[PDB]
């Protein structure tokens, strides 16, 4: 639930006097809707009717794309990733 | 024939639109939109209810609609036969630019030509991997 | 704010701000570059800060070329399952 | 045959989904699979790294082919034969000729023994005769011999040979030229007709020509996506 930037402050009170200190903390670029895919197994012959099993939330409708790899190697991929999308998310937090 | 002189040039301007919003300077956009507006006002019939039908001398066929929800898009068609002897017909209303385009490839009878040419390179086989010391030279002349 | 009881009540006032915004939208392609004439196939989604599938109205989508000629257009769509797939047959005779 | 592998969407049944998909006999090289999911309760989901699948035969031929060319020009098609199978066996090739081109060998049509991991090749000096689509069909087959470089040349079974078909395109030879004509036809709620005359010169390369018609209108192009951004309160220096 924590964005890669976390703002933690600890404080207490001394009668008329307060104290507080805060720091931002680094979190990994992780989401919640875990998902896991598996072909079983790899490097075979042209084994048609091959299976790809995947695990995710019990209620969901979602999508898939399997493509070549030479383009992957040659051209600068657009980083279609949670990293990029969260970065594109605006108003993640406010300075002041 | 302002339309003749004007459709293509308006189209060039439109195609060289800028998605930035405005253009490289101001004066350009100013005078541009001036002329665009004046073009529109001497033009801009509101409705463009339209249908078109292409034929040949012996029965080519193509019927295309044209409405607002269609007007934003360009329409196209290749041509099947050799030499263009066609016809076009239109019902409805609207100002449409139509374009005919032909491409071909011409040889020259190389055996007896009026041009002399000679192309060459510094190296011919690399074999150092690639000996990148590579300039390309050419010598040409015209006789006729 | 104001806090009241048998001991004492104190009232104070400050200012805040409220912000109506949209949902982040994005397109997943199949491949970076293609063969000419084929079907460019892609998916469009959009969710806001909830990041949970929430339905929005795909207002309008279109394609643009170096000529600026709109060639793939669809208007007033909606996410049946938080996503909509569109495809378009390219032109074989295409200059890059 | 070969541009992608899969592109679709499925829902979930309490575990995910075990999608079954066929495998293309064009198992050239590795395959990258990535996907996405959404759930009305806990959100969206992506991969750590794409599932990268692979498949091929220990022994086959890869081809080295160019992009495209013109008919009269010659080239040199090439193809590696590659072995991963342990045994060192003699192999030969089969080619299908066609009139759309001409082929000249390099005068060494030698079946040869390749060991595990080994590779050889052969090439063909090709000119063209047709134009446009071009395809080439070949096959790598195992040769049987008992007194070989090392023992009997094993033959596996019936599917000891594989066939490959690959296509490119070839272009017209000389210098290309384009011409066009235009007509802004504006009709006031009626019918208007116009014949079309398109005559071409004589010495043109055969079949080179191709014609096509475009239908646009103008001025209505982008007067809307431009307005929303060309207005703002002016602030800064006076000239700007």
């Amino acid at each position: 639930d924590l964005a890669p930037g976390a703002e933690l402050i600890v404080y207490c009170i001394l009668d008329l006097e307060l104290i507080a200190d805060t720091i931002s903390l680094d979190i990994e670029k992780c989401f919640q809707n875990q998902v896991s895919l598996s072909f079983s197994d790899d490097l075979g012959p042209t084994a048609s009717n091959v299976s790809l099993n995947l695990s995710a939330a019990p209620g969901s409708l979602c999508g898939v794309k399997v493509i070549d790899s030479s383009l992957l190697l040659i051209n600068p991929y657009e980083s279609l990733s949670a990293s990029g999308v969260y970065y594109s998310i605006p108003y993640l937090s406010l300075f002041g | 024939d302002d339309l003749t002189y004007m459709a293509q040039i308006s189209v060039w301007l439109i195609q060289q639109q800028n998605s930035y919003g405005g253009f490289r300077s101001t004066q350009d956009t100013v005078v541009a939109l001036q002329a665009l507006a004046f073009y529109a006002q001497l033009l801009f019939k509101s409705n463009a209810h339209h249908n078109v039908f292409l034929r040949s001398e012996y029965g080519d066929v193509g019927q295309l609609n044209l409405s607002e929800h269609n007007r934003l898009v360009v329409q196209r068609l290749q041509l099947p036969e050799v030499s263009g002897n066609y016809s076009i017909s239109i019902n409805g209303t609207g100002c449409c630019l139509v374009q005919s385009t032909i491409r071909y490839n011409i040889p020259v009878p190389k055996e007896n030509s009026a041009f002399y040419v000679a192309a060459d390179s510094v190296s011919k086989n690399c074999l150092n991997g690639v000996a990148y010391t590579i300039t390309i030279t050419v010598s040409v002349s015209y006789r006729g | 704010l104001s806090v009241s009881g048998g001991g004492e009540d104190i009232k104070d006032r400050k200012a805040v701000v409220i912000a109506p915004l949209n949902t982040i939208c994005l397109i997943q392609m199949d491949k970076p570059v293609y063969k000419p004439g084929c079907k460019v196939r892609f998916r469009l989604i959009s969710l806001n800060t909830m990041l949970l599938p929430i339905s929005e109205k795909y207002t309008a989508v279109y394609l643009e070329d170096p000529s600026g000629s709109r060639i793939a257009q669809w208007q007033n769509q909606e996410s049946v399952g938080g996503v909509v797939q569109l495809e378009f047959p390219l032109i074989s005779d295409a200059a890059p | 045959f070969s541009e992608t592998f899969l592109w679709r969407l499925v829902s979930v049944d309490s575990e995910g989904q075990n999608t079954i998909t066929e495998t293309v006999p064009d198992t050239i090289t590795k395959w990258q699979g990535s996907m996405f999911c959404v759930s009305e309760k806990e959100g969206f989901g992506i991969t750590k790294y794409s599932a990268n699948f692979t498949s091929f035969l220990p022994f086959f031929v890869e081809l080295s082919l160019p992009y495209s060319l013109t008919r009269e020009e010659i080239l040199v098609m090439k193809a590696f034969v590659s072995n991963y199978l342990e045994e060192c066996i003699k192999i030969i090739v089969t080619l299908q000729p066609s009139a759309d081109f001409e082929v000249i060998p390099q005068d060494v049509k030698q079946d040869q023994c390749i060991c595990s991991g080994g590779r050889s090749s052969y090439s063909w000096n090709i000119i063209a005769s047709s134009l446009g689509r071009i395809s080439f069909i070949v096959s790598a087959e195992t040769t049987h011999i008992g007194a070989s470089c090392d023992g009997p040349s094993d033959q596996s079974q019936s599917t000891r040979k594989d066939t490959v078909i690959q296509t490119i395109l070839v272009q017209p030879e000389g210098i290309r030229k384009e011409e066009t004509s235009s007509n802004l036809v504006c009709v006031e709620d009626s019918n208007v007709e116009m014949p079309i005359n398109l005559t071409l010169p004589e010495n043109i390369v055969q079949g080179s020509a191709s014609a096509f018609v475009t239908f646009v209108g103008d001025v209505l192009g982008l007067p809307l996506s431009n307005l929303q951004n060309l207005l703002q309160m002016p602030y800064g220096c006076g000239e700007q």
